[PDB]
């Protein structure tokens, strides 16, 4: 489709710097949270956030779909 | 390829190094130094020779030659 974008590029890292830091993202350890996407009915937001046994909880985070009937 | 991007464009870590690069440049006390840097322009004047009696300031300015001075 003859159409063509002005920059490429993700808020000023060339795509080569893009390659080298994502590396070195990995250099430190990360812990995630999986979540496996049913299939929602109207568009909903979720939130979650992450309890200790003792009762602290922190907002984790959050992540919306987008749906209809 | 140094690459010379709009002001407006530049990424915070860019803005970071510009800001502290041009302080350190303005502590620099070697020649090469910011202060000694803007005499080239104009006062103090170098021009006919960085000490002589009469000084101009360095504007190659009015000639065809004055964008490749700047
Ligand atoms: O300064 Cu001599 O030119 Cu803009």
């Amino acid at each position: 489709f003859g159409y063509i974008y002005d920059t490429l590029e993700f808020a000023g890292w060339s795509i080569r710097g893009i390659d080298h830091i994502v590396r070195n993202r990995q250099e430190h350890s990360r812990v995630f949270a999986g979540f496996l996407l049913e299939g929602f009915g109207t568009s909903a937001t979720v939130d979650f956030q992450v309890c200790r046994t003792a009762g602290d909880c922190e907002d984790a985070g959050y992540f919306t779909v987008l749906g209809g009937e | 390829v140094m690459i010379r991007k709009d002001i407006t464009q530049l990424d915070k870590r860019q803005q970071l190094s510009l800001v502290k690069a041009l302080e350190s440049m303005k502590a620099d006390h070697s020649s090469d130094g910011f202060q000694a840097i803007a005499s080239f322009h104009a006062l103090p004047p170098l021009c006919p020779s960085p000490a002589a009696s009469k000084r101009f300031a360095c504007c190659v300015h009015g000639m065809a030659t004055f964008p490749q001075w700047h």
